[PDB]
């Protein structure tokens, strides 16, 4: 899993908003700098900026 | 926060 290093407020419908410290699963990461992620905290799924998260381990 | 990357 990955962990959010910052909060992120959605800027389009298909973005995923998240809070610092939230755990995320990267569902797809082949479409560039924005990755499709699923929040293990909220259950929502959407695109995130890949530089706002880090590997958990 | 870091600059948001291009979409």
């Amino acid at each position: 899993t990955f962990v959010a290093l910052y909060d992120y407020v959605s800027r389009t419908e298909t973005d995923l908003s998240f809070k610092k410290g939230e755990r995320l699963q990267i569902v797809n990461n082949t479409e560039g700098d924005w990755w499709l992620a699923h929040s293990l905290t909220t259950g929502r799924t959407g695109y995130i900026p890949s530089n706002y998260v880090a590997p958990s381990d | 926060a870091p600059p948001l990357p291009p979409r």
